């Protein structure tokens, strides 16, 4: 963000950040799974506060 | 001696059926509103 040329940043990213990993190395994609919501209560009680 | 005998027994049969319906449902309401508390777990964090 800011006073930067997009083509200049693309040339920099092609020069430096080329070939970061690109490979899973086990063909194991870590995929996200939906999380169960739980109606619940937690009560940490410290009366000194 | 008891002219109300048959009507009393009919009303008692209705009472028995209605109570046999109502008691597990009211007990279930009690178990719900108290099962918020009967599954509760307590922990202690002494600072040592």
């Amino acid at each position: 963000a800011g006073g930067v040329e997009h083509q200049q940043l693309l040339d920099l990213a092609q020069k430096h950040l080329s070939s970061v990993s690109r490979v899973y190395e086990e063909d194991a994609v870590p995929g996200l799974t939906p999380c169960r919501f739980t109606g619940s209560e937690i009560r940490h009680r410290d009366d000194a506060l | 001696s008891e002219p109300e005998h048959d009507h009393r027994k009919r009303m008692g049969l209705k009472m028995l059926l209605m109570m046999g319906l109502l008691l597990p449902l009211t007990y279930a309401m009690k178990r719900h509103k108290w099962s918020v508390l009967k599954s509760r777990k307590l922990a202690y964090r002494p600072p040592k």
